[PDB]
């Protein structure tokens, strides 16, 4: 097995800028679907972001949408999540997960389908 | 007279009468009763108008439980006096007691034995749970009888790996957590699991064998069965279920290891412990297992009601599902054999009219199928040199509902569309949606995660009858009924299954009162039916297929990739496979451009694309089939022989991926990957071929 | 409801004495009746139990093979047998019935009473 | 245009000019010769007129023998020098000594080894032959070399059992008295054999597989070829022929046990002694052999001709023969392929005027057949789904010549009424009777047992490229040949067998001067494909099959009365075969009744009758196989596992019954072999349901 | 194994009279051809004479014809061949053979198609 | 046709003198040269023979070591070679040609016959 090495994150006030990792070790030539979800202090995970290796096309959640961008790193097997304006609602812990793609038809959005997963961590104070 | 004609006549009324009649007494597979039901259903056919009802018979291996020595469990303690007892008969339901042909809860082809021994619990008694009993729990499972609950896993599945633990005996039970859907009652006051209901299936992992004697050929008056020990799919443990009362009174006094996940638990009042024995003063206690079921050979009936058809007679489009039951079984199948019952009744009077189908329509009322799949192999078995060169498709109908949410419907890419074209016609029986068609609110409600607007179907996988026609002959398979919130439920599959409890009067209340949300699956299915036997030219889509195709592609590539390395120091590459998959694509668009204007007056050009969309499907089978499963053929929706029921595609790779890590020659591994990844290939590259240009 | 206790005695010990108690008048399909010994001076803790589907659980573990339970619906009775008597064993008993067939061992939970036999032991 | 401007477009002076082409450099599989001829023959096909010819390729496994280290046998003495040497190669044939692709004599995938010990003369190397070896004979046959006269058993089945009885290595010689004609001079005075001549093969139990790395997977440019070690069919033996010349400097030294019968000699002047060594005061030097071939995989190259059809194009009717060749090889298959091209250029010709026949016909010089059956299993495998749904018939055509006296048909009973129908218009080429058919001099000197009148056709037995289409597919095959006077001769085949001496002038002069009966091979092989191409009606008889059926039955029925007492033991039983004998001809006669009368002016159900007729024959095979052989299907005519050559009918019950009074257990042996009568059974009443009324 | 009971035959001069007898154990309920063949010194097996059970019919050949007659015995396994004006040059030997037939199309006349062989000698003296 | 001869010595003992015959005007493709050894008043006995596709046995087998045979077609010669002497092996050494490839060792049927090289051995 290869583990995703992610970083980023870390105790924020509200209303700043942050900015998460997630590295996929050995996909330096191959499409990759690379997504990041969020679960909740005592609750499930959400889809927040992802970005499509294949294609190029990101797609962000409605809440998400017009706060949250995905930045690309130089090495072709590593992006990254900047963050900007946090809210207390996002003090729970990301999770960074990549599903490998050839043809890359559709970005997936759930758990379920996604295959190596990490362990981020992040909180965030008022 | 048409499409309408036939959607209309479908009665509400005779599906709720049918279901009120087949499920007055038990129609056990192999039992006089079931003869009777059989003969009843042939007559009805036969007035019906069918063009000619047989009564195909067959001499296969069956198990019952024997009448003067009952099954239960008991918990013996070191002086050998048994001090608790497990229910020898579920309560009766409401209504239903003075019929007697009500067997005990027992698991079929259980062999005889009474073990004795401690009882280890294993959660769902998963590969997973039993990984988490020996590499990190530290318990030895051999020798000992074993407790599990039901779901997320065939029964078959969790015998077997309970064999290869080691188990002496298997008990099992339904947890409420699992089958207990909180603010809802128990029967006779609500749909629940009272703690007297026990479910009731076949160990079997017959891998679409068929008949455990006579594996490949019927079981006709003149064949051989092999001997009981040559048998095919046959457990060599012990198996009976029990309710959750019962399990209560016995998992509370287990004691030992704690649960190491919250997984590992559930809603009955038990500490859950792993651990081995019970624990305190009654520590000499254990569990002592009481099957004295016997294994004959019974002669079991399926009817076959063949409608000739008008213009391709020799195309056959097949649609039926079984009708033995445990008990009563008001909703599994009697339920789905209403149901088929009356599309019979409407295509009979539609033949009454004057009306002919284009191709020949084969309903069949199954038999032995809660048995394993037997009937319906062995009757597939004996016809398959024209099935495999005749049939079209093969239609499945069980167990039309299990709550009402919305339509649930697993098919083959082929008729992908269809599935969306039928849904847009008809109307929503739901709560709300009046006056829109089913295919809004089953978009609304079970939404493609790929298309917002397209809904969610999902593959055959294995179970129930179109096994053995899908995985072993390539005929197109599907199935349609009512399902419930998989979303924020629970329990998979409604509580009350395979019980006694499954009586008419529980459809009735606690499930679709008016009986329409079985109209409206009658509709699904008897509207597939028609469309695949009344199409001028055959409604599949290669296109779609294709489209699917990569998905799972780069699903069998990422599993692969979860290791990079090594898929670098052995050279291993889908290329061939992407490459396969890409061609199809191109060819397959081709195909659909040539028959988007290709001329249909000329019949014999319409046999010649038809019989290329109808191969299509049969181009994917590979003569020597599956490693190991001869029979189960599919090189794309067959199931895998690990995580069966998860059923991931290209069944081959995905077994020789399954838990790769663990090898003792990594290279011989590999090698056999890169083996599987060409078979793979060579197959989609046939198929594409199958579908280009001829001459 | 009515729940009567029979089979009165006074075996010093050693005694075979077969306790019977039946559902006259029961309007339930299931039942799931035990039994309770009250003991001089001490609360009713129940013996063993049956359920209408011949599930059955013995609650006096340590008394194993001192008392055996069992049923007939030919004549609508439940059946106490008992083997060896001891003399701490005299005790007045009741059988207690209810509707809901789960065995237990609660008191108030067994809303039906029998009137009780009482077994004196020397 | 029609039958007979077809037949008078063959000219025999064309395939004359055609054999002198393809004879006067060899065409050796995998070389560059061999490419160059392929490219030769798709450049004639395509200006020709055919519709489409590509060149198929595949990297097959070969074999060659080196050219640096020479093969041989040398008689070495007890100090180590080399006494006696082998030819190291055959005398070049007069005219063709500056030709240097001649290959020397070698077996193909002989493996490489240096062997040395004794020498025991083993006869034909039979089973038989062993069982006197050792049964009565008593001579330790293991860890000797062995030398074996050809004829009378596939060379495969030789070498398989010298490995059975543990040889050490193996010579093949061919004894005059078995290739040497009385009062015929040898060439190139005559056309017997030379001392120098050779014959070359494979030594291949492929058993239908084909590519010995690909077993049922072409051998694509992505494939996974296995390793060595599990190859299929390889031998672990050296062999390497030689001539009876120096068979006989050989044979002569040895000395020991007389020969046990007169079938043990021969005509060359030696004791022909069974003992071991060379007895004498030369016993310490023994033989010793120097096989230094390689295995490699090399490309092989298929030229396929697709000439499409103008009504049913998915109908293919495919007529192939292979063109590789250890030598020259001018009355084989050159000869045969002369035919083919023959047949091309006429069809081509047709093409050009406008015709078009009612079937796509398949045109195919295969490759590498020399090597085992290779290239053909290869395309039919690359190829199954497209074949086992749209062919039709397989005309194969290989070494058309091999004597006058008459026309040797083989085929199967389908085509038999066709096989006699075309007969009739043809003219007879033998000496006497002008202006007679065929058909009436080939009934005088080859008359069928059962009528006079009628001419008996041999069945299609095993070999050649019909193999993996008849016997795995089950498509319909044909064979036809002129032929010497096999009642009153021995040499198994014309002496002149796969050696360096067929060249063109030896068929030239001494077998068809005039190339008259080249013309009427070609002409019936010609005859046969445009029957069964141009053709309203599938021109196929299933009432003579089962008669023919019955007589197989019969015959399985008999071996098995061999042992009366044991079928009365053990209960087994052939009525159900009989019965499903007794249905195939009722049922057959219905079907032909059915088809007599019915419309042939309605296009769907006249393409539905001929898929009867077609799938009939493919109703015969079964998906499993027959036991140990997956790639041999057929149920009737498949080759069996011993007596391979015989070629006895039901193989299943053939190998179950053969050699049943020595098994271990007879209770087992006797319930296979009740086993195999009811796959039998069960196989024959499924044909007949198949040409059973649809629906 | 089961070997035919064959007998009959001897030293007869020309002219005479004679018999032959075979018997096939365990043929007693099924049809079969009952066949005589025979071979001189010096010479091969030549077909003299046949029946058939399953459709009861006798076949001989051209020179045999109203020299030999076949014969039967009221056991179904055993059948016989009668002899009669026997000629100098049928010096050579027999042999009997049977084929178990159950559809009994057609009778065999060559060596190849039986199964069971026997061993037979006579002697006709001028 | 002249099979023309050499080699001829008179070495006491273990000489490695070799014996080269050629054929010119050969007119048949296939030839199986010989020699034959004529003793002092003794028939002349085959000694080794090599036919035209490299098939050879030397049929004096005692003196398997002693002799060995081959040929080259380049320049159309037979090649004996001949090692360890004895005083027995003086003899005159002839050829022998002939069309047939089977190698005979029978002096009527080799009919082609060179001069005859003498070997004397001391
Ligand atoms: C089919 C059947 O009932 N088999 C046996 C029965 O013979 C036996 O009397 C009984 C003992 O309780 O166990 C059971
Ligand atoms: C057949 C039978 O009576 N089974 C058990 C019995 O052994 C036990 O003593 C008691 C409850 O555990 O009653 C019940
Ligand atoms: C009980 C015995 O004799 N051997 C067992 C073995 O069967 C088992 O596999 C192992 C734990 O895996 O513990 C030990
Ligand atoms: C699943 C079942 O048994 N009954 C359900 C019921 O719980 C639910 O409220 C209703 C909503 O339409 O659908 C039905
Ligand atoms: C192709 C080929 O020659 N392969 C080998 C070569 O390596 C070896 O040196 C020689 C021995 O004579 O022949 C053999
Ligand atoms: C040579 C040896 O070690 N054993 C052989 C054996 O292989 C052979 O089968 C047997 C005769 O059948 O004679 C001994
Ligand atoms: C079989 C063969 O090679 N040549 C034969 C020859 O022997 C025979 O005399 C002649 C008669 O037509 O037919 C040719
Ligand atoms: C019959 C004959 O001469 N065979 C020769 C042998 O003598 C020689 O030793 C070998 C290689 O040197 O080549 C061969
Ligand atoms: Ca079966
Ligand atoms: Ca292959
Ligand atoms: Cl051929
Ligand atoms: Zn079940
Ligand atoms: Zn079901
Ligand atoms: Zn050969
Ligand atoms: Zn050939």
């Amino acid at each position: 097995q290869v583990q995703l090495q992610e970083s980023g994150g870390g105790s924020v006030q509200a209303g700043g800028s942050l900015r998460l990792s997630c590295t996929a070790p050995g996909y330096t030539d191959s499409n990759y679907y690379m997504s990041w979800f969020r679960q909740a202090p005592g609750k499930e995970r959400e889809w927040v972001a992802g970005v499509n290796t294949g294609r190029g096309s990101t797609s962000y959640a409605d809440s998400v949408k017009g706060r949250f961008t995905i930045s690309q790193d130089n090495a072709k097997n590593t992006m990254f999540l900047q963050m900007n304006s946090l809210k207390p609602e996002d003090t729970a812990q990301y999770y960074c997960a990549v599903a490998a793609c050839h043809f890359c038809d559709s970005l997936p959005k759930t758990q379920d389908e996604y295959i190596l997963w990490g362990q981020g961590t992040q909180v965030t104070v008022s | 007279h048409n499409m309408k004609a036939f959607l209309d006549e479908l009665k509400a009324e005779n599906i709720k009468k049918f279901l009120y009649n087949f499920t007055q007494i038990p129609h056990l597979a192999g039992t006089e009763q079931n003869f009777q039901l059989a003969k009843q259903i042939q007559s009805q056919w036969k007035e019906f108008g069918l063009d000619s009802v047989e009564l195909a018979h067959y001499d296969v291996l069956l198990s019952y439980p024997n009448k003067t020595h009952p099954n239960y469990i008991s918990i013996i303690n070191e002086d050998g006096n048994e001090i608790f007892n497990t229910s020898l008969f579920e309560p009766p339901p409401p209504g239903y007691e003075n019929v007697s042909d009500i067997v005990p809860p027992f698991s079929a082809f259980s062999p005889q034995g009474m073990p004795e021994g401690d009882l280890v619990y294993v959660n769902y008694a998963r590969t997973e749970d039993f990984f988490k009993l020996e590499r990190d729990m530290k318990i030895n499972c051999s020798g000992k009888i074993v407790i599990a609950r039901y779901g997320k896993v065939f029964r078959g599945n969790k015998v077997k790996n309970a064999q290869l633990a080691g188990a002496k005996g298997v008990i099992l039970y339904s947890d409420p957590a699992d089958y207990f859907a909180p603010g809802v009652k128990s029967y006779p006051d609500g749909w629940n699991l009272p703690g007297g209901g026990v479910q009731r299936g076949n160990i079997l992992n017959l891998n679409g064998a068929g008949d455990p004697l006579t594996p490949g050929y019927p079981a006709n008056e003149y064949a051989y069965r092999r001997g009981i020990a040559e048998a095919v799919g046959l457990p060599s443990i012990p198996v009976h279920p029990i309710g959750y009362y019962d399990a209560q009174k016995l998992l509370e006094k287990m004691g030992g290891s704690a649960p190491p996940d919250s997984s590992w638990r559930g809603s009955l009042k038990v500490p859950y412990n792993v651990g081995p024995g019970f624990t305190g003063n009654f520590s000499t206690q254990k569990v002592k297992m009481h099957i004295h079921s016997t294994n004959e050979v019974t002669r079991i009936y399926n009817v076959i009601g063949t409608l000739r058809g008008a213009v391709e007679p020799d195309r056959y489009v097949i649609l039926g599902g079984h009708r033995d039951s445990w008990v009563f079984g008001g909703i599994d199948p009697q339920s789905g054999a209403a149901v088929v019952h009356e599309i019979v009744r409407s295509f009979g009077t539609l033949k009454k009219e004057g009306w002919r189908p284009r191709r020949t329509i084969l309903f069949a009322s199954w038999d032995a199928e809660e048995f394993g799949l037997l009937g319906s192999t062995e009757w597939a078995e004996e016809n398959s040199r024209l099935l495999q060169e005749r049939g079209v498709a093969y239609i499945n109908a069980d167990s039309s509902i299990e709550g009402n949410y919305t339509l649930r419907v697993d098919c083959t890419p082929l008729m992908y569309s269809l599935v969306h074209n039928l849904t847009k016609e008809l109307k929503s029986p739901d709560e709300g949606f009046e006056g829109k068609s089913l295919y809004e609110s089953w978009t609304k409600k079970s939404p493609s995660p790929e298309f917002s607007g397209m809904p969610r179907i999902s593959k055959l996988g294995s179970g129930n009858d179109f096994e053995v026609f899908f995985q072993r002959l390539g005929i197109a398979s599907g199935r349609a009924r009512y399902t419930k919130n998989w979303e924020t439920n629970k329990f998979s599959g409604y509580p009350l299954y395979h019980s006694v409890y499954e009586t008419y009067e529980l459809v009735e209340k606690f499930y679709d009162p008016m009986f329409k949300y079985h109209l409206t699956v009658a509709q699904v299915r008897g509207g597939m039916v028609f469309e695949l036997a009344n199409s001028i030219v055959l409604p599949f889509d290669c296109r779609d297929y294709a489209v699917v195709l990569r998905k799972y592609a780069d699903k069998i590539y990422s599993i692969s990739m979860k290791h990079p390395q090594e898929m670098k120091t052995y050279s291993v590459s889908f290329d061939s496979l992407f490459s396969a998959v890409k061609n199809f694509t191109e060819i397959a668009s081709k195909f659909s451009e040539r028959l988007q204007d290709f001329d249909k007056s000329n019949p014999i050009v319409l046999r010649m694309m038809n019989d290329q969309l109808m191969f299509l499907e049969r181009a994917f089978i590979d003569p020597l089939g599956l490693p190991d499963r001869p029979f189960y053929r599919h090189v794309i929706y067959a199931p895998s022989s690990h995580n069966k029921y998860a059923g991931e595609s290209f069944p081959g790779i995905y077994d020789a991926l399954f838990d790769i890590e663990s090898k003792v020659d990594p290279s011989k591994a590999w090698g056999e990957v890169k083996r599987q990844i060409y078979v793979a290939a060579f197959t989609v590259q046939a198929a594409a071929e199958t579908l280009s240009e001829v001459a | 409801v009515q729940l009567q206790e029979s089979g009165g005695g006074s075996v010093q010990a050693g005694g075979s004495l077969r306790l019977s108690c039946a559902r006259s008048g029961w309007p339930y399909s299931t039942y799931s009746m035990n039994w309770f010994r009250q003991a001089p001076g001490k609360e009713r803790e129940a013996v063993a139990g049956i359920s209408s589907t011949m599930s059955g659980i013995i609650f006096a573990e340590s008394k194993a093979g001192q008392f055996t339970i069992s049923q007939d619906n030919a004549k609508n009775t439940v059946y106490l047998q008992m083997n060896n008597l001891k003399p701490e064993d005299t005790a007045i008993y009741y059988c207690a019935a209810r509707r809901d067939y789960s065995l237990s061992s609660s008191s108030d939970d067994f809303d039906y009473w029998g009137q009780g036999t009482q077994v004196t032991v020397s």
